């Protein structure tokens, strides 16, 4: 338990988790909902400290994209761009400013679509940020240094 | 390039030429009717098209801030070359 | 387009000044005509957050003007507090 | 002492113009007698001094060419004799002349630079750029009728 990085509680729409939480979280819908995330499907996703959340959480949004319908606009062009984002992110060529810059496109893109899958799409994202700013800082940092 | 008419008049690039019949052509005479040799319309075809290694390309005019809006162009079809609407520069996928 | 010592003499007598100190003519001490490049800032809502245009719109803040009467003890008021006497310049009172 | 220096300067103006006969020569033509640096000379044959001592305004000036573009300008001249290249340098919007930093060359550019041509049979004539807009009917040759 102790090499537990993070847990996804119930599929790619459900915001991960840190194991701080996850020291003591019931496996019910309103439990989940207080921990900030949802129990969703049940699918628990464990990574361990070994696992690049930023990688993970890219290929999340990335699944998204490559499954967007692109009927409504948010979905069609906000997940596309936070797919990008994302990919820049992984090798930390951005400054801190696109964090919240993708918090605030996650917004845009929640409560906007016709279906849930803009929401869906925006959560990893949140959860993500909200969890593991720190890690987004220091991994653009080193680009930022190893770019001299 | 600029090539004169029947009458002896140098068309421009917009094929403006006075006919025969117009007595507006007592302007030109002890004058010079005043054209541009160098004509776009030429001047735009020799230069080269870039091979372009990627499905789309952006082109920006060169200089930046001293070219045109810089735009994307999707280079897809393989039976004409995409051409930029502002500097008229073409491009074209490596042989697809 | 440098005057003698002799001329400058009599320039500054016949004109009771230093003339050579404060001329009307400039000789090297104006900018260079050919400048480094320039680098501008940027503005106060050149930001990549918190930006929404809502909050930084002037256009749409500016309601209708605000009706006081219309035709379909009270102290006596005034336009302002009344203007306050200006004073004498302590820097040259009198010219 | 100064009004010694003073009259031999006045030899240094008529010894730089090389001689007497290009002391009047400038003189008459130029207006002018002082002397400069010679900056540089254009393919048309002005010719281009430079003094910084002088104040700002007179620090650089043309002798212009006694002839450009099958014209006399020996007695007359006027402002539209400078090339586009050097005309920045000597209206002070560069420090740069263009012998040690030439214009960037480009196909479009002339290559002779033509003075004001008002007045001369090679003037400018407004006239339409545009073809027509309504056509006619163009009759028919048979008789028919
Ligand atoms: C009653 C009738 C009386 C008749 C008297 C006889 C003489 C009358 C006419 C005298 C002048 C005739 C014209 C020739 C000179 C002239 O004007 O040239 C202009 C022309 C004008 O040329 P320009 O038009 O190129 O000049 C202007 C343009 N820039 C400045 C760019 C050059 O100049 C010359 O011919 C140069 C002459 C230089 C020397 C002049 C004389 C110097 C000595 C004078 C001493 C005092 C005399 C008193
Ligand atoms: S949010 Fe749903 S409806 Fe909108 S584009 Fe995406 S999949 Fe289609
Ligand atoms: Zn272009």
């Amino acid at each position: 338990w102790d090499n537990l990085l993070a847990v996804i509680p119930g599929g790619s729409s459900t915001p991960l988790i840190p194991k701080s939480v996850c020291e003591t979280v019931l496996m019910d819908f309103d439990a989940l909902v207080q921990a900030q995330t949802g129990l969703g499907t049940a699918a628990v996703i464990v990574m361990d400290r070994s696992t690049d959340i930023v990688k993970a959480i890219a290929r999340l949004i990335e699944f998204y994209k490559h499954e967007s319908c692109g009927q409504c606009t948010p979905c069609r062009e906000g997940v596309d761009w936070m797919n990008k984002v994302m990919a820049r992110f992984v090798k930390g060529d951005a400054r801190p400013a696109e964090i919240d810059s993708l918090w605030e496109i996650s917004k845009q893109i929640e409560g906007h679509t016709i279906c849930a899958l803009g929401d869906g799409a925006a959560w990893p994202v949140q959860g993500l940020i909200r969890h593991f700013r720190p890690e987004l800082e220091e991994r653009m940092q080193q680009f930022a240094l190893q770019h001299q | 390039g600029v090539r004169t008419s029947p009458t002896g008049e140098k068309v421009t690039h917009t094929g403006q030429a006075y006919d025969d019949g117009d007595y507006r052509r007592v302007r030109f005479s002890d004058r010079q009717k005043e054209v541009n040799e160098n004509f776009a319309i030429d001047l735009i075809a020799e230069q080269p098209v870039s091979e372009v290694g990627s499905r789309v390309i952006s082109c920006d005019g060169g200089g930046g801030a001293l070219g045109h809006p810089r735009v994307y162009i999707n280079l897809d079809k393989e039976t004409k070359t995409g051409t930029c609407g502002y500097c008229g520069l073409q491009f074209r996928q490596p042989h697809h | 387009a440098s005057a003698t010592r002799v001329i400058q003499l009599l320039r500054n007598w016949a004109s009771g000044r230093d003339l050579q100190a404060k001329l009307q003519l400039r000789y090297q001490e104006i900018s260079k005509r050919t400048q480094p490049p320039p680098k501008l800032p940027v503005g106060p809502s050149h930001k990549l957050s918190n930006n929404y245009y809502c909050t930084r719109d002037g256009r749409r803040e500016a309601m209708p003007p605000s009706i006081v009467m219309s035709s379909q003890e009270k102290k006596a008021v005034t336009p302002a507090p009344p203007i306050k006497r200006w004073e004498l310049s302590k820097d040259q009172p009198y010219l | 002492m100064e009004l010694v220096q003073v009259l031999r300067r006045g030899l240094q103006q008529v010894s730089g113009h090389g001689g007497l006969r290009g002391y009047l020569r400038v003189l008459f033509r130029a207006n002018d007698v002082r002397v400069g640096t010679l900056v540089g000379e254009d393919k048309y044959g002005n010719k281009y001094y430079e003094d910084n001592k002088q104040f700002f305004g007179r620090h650089r000036w043309v002798i212009y060419t006694t002839e450009m573009n099958g014209r006399d300008t020996f007695w007359d001249v006027d402002g539209s004799m400078v090339p586009p290249e050097w005309h920045r340098w000597l209206h002070c919007m560069t420090d740069d002349p263009p012998t040690t930093k030439p214009p960037t060359a480009r196909k479009y550019i002339w290559t002779n630079h033509k003075f004001n041509v008002s007045g001369t049979p090679q003037q400018y004539v407004p006239y339409s750029t545009t073809r027509k807009k309504i056509q006619e009917w163009v009759p028919p040759s048979t008789p028919y009728k």
